[PDB]
């Protein structure tokens, strides 16, 4: 599922700016 | 007339802004006037701490920037600009700067404290927001961007991590680390990967339309629980963003999908917020039909969530290691920060 893919991305935590 | 009232409101807001922008306030407190309570956040520059103003007992979020670290990380202009904007703006959904000062080692910005914490925390806890819940927050951002854009400010870092919740359940835009006051176009690569408009990624000149694209990303992430474009690394996220393809969860209403197709629009001549009718294309969209724009601005709408309580007043916040605030006997980076 897309939700499973989101979890697998490893970017579920707080995201830093560039 | 509602339209002529909006025009008169914004003309007065620009006059108030330009006066404060031209003559910013400086040195309105001292470190000895505050008691440290807890570190709320840490970053490259320094940190944010919950503090108590000793004279009044009022609590604030104090951002502490190490001057030497700011210089090393090439953030002088960003730091001076963030403070200059914060002291000059005035809108119900923008964090207030209560005091600012500097000492030998650090720069200090004493901000309004938002006890409800990050939208990010609540969104990941709950999973996703229902469409009325997402709409309430989205409406606040629309009005905030209408205000900021009218002052020629591009925000450039919209994300759940940056949106705080106050006591009334209303959101507050807090971080102006990447905002720029520019009339025409700009070229800097900045922002957060998931939220970048394609024109930013592609090194093209861009304008305020990047904020309307980021709004599409925010609405999507709030309603879905995950952003529209994600991958293991930023470069892979950029590929998806520039593709011109988007997929929606089956639970998204037809109105929500239509709004998102118009915000997450690669074509600048077609993106909502960027057309002849400007922000009214978003405000008048079917997804916002139930939104009473004046009541949101007047804070009369009951928020969808008003923030389990454990020991103390910071029980729901992550625990950061409490580090010292060292003030060197030598002044560091005096010339660089003279305007602060």
């Amino acid at each position: 599922t897309t939700y499973a893919d989101f979890i697998a991305s490893g970017r579920t935590g707080r995201r830093n700016a560039i | 007339s509602e339209q002529e009232s909006v025009k008169e409101f914004l003309a007065k807001a620009k006059e108030d802004f330009l006066k404060k922008w031209e003559n910013p306030a400086q040195n309105t407190a001292h470190l000895d006037q505050f008691e440290r309570i807890k570190t709320l956040g840490t970053g490259s520059y320094g940190r944010v701490m919950l503090v108590k103003h000793m004279e009044t007992g009022n609590h604030y979020a104090m951002k502490i920037l190490d001057k030497q670290k700011v210089v090393k990380l090439k953030q002088i202009e960003h730091t001076l600009n963030e403070k200059r904007i914060l002291q000059a703006v005035n809108f119900p959904f923008l964090v207030k700067l209560e005091f600012s000062f500097k000492d030998n080692s650090n720069l200090y910005m004493v901000l309004e404290y938002l006890p409800g914490g990050e939208m990010f925390s609540h969104l990941r806890r709950i999973g996703r927001f229902s469409e009325p819940h997402a709409r309430f927050y989205a409406a606040q951002i629309v009005l905030t961007f209408e205000y900021l854009h009218s002052l020629d400010l591009i925000y450039r870092d919209l994300k759940p991590e940056n949106l705080m919740i106050d006591q009334q359940g209303y959101i507050k835009v807090t971080d102006f680390g990447f905002a720029k006051r520019v009339k025409g176009r700009t070229w800097t690569l900045c922002g957060t990967p998931e939220y970048l408009a394609p024109e930013i990624i592609l090194s093209k000149g861009y304008n305020k339309a990047v904020d309307w694209w980021a709004l599409g990303v925010l609405i999507y992430e709030m309603a879905a629980g995950y952003p529209p474009f994600f991958a293991d690394q930023p470069i892979q996220i950029y590929e998806k963003i520039v593709s011109g393809k988007v997929r929606f969860p089956s639970h998204f209403s037809s109105d929500l999908k239509d709004l998102l197709r118009n915000l997450l629009q690669v074509d600048l001549t077609k993106r909502f917020g960027n057309l002849k009718n400007g922000v009214n294309d978003i405000k008048n969209h079917k997804w916002f039909a139930t939104t009473d724009w004046i009541a949101i601005y007047q804070r009369k709408v009951e928020a969808p969530f008003i923030p389990f309580k454990g020991p103390g007043d910071t029980s729901n916040f992550d625990d950061y290691e409490e580090e010292e605030i060292r003030v060197s006997i030598n002044e560091k980076c005096g010339k660089e920060f003279s305007e602060f």
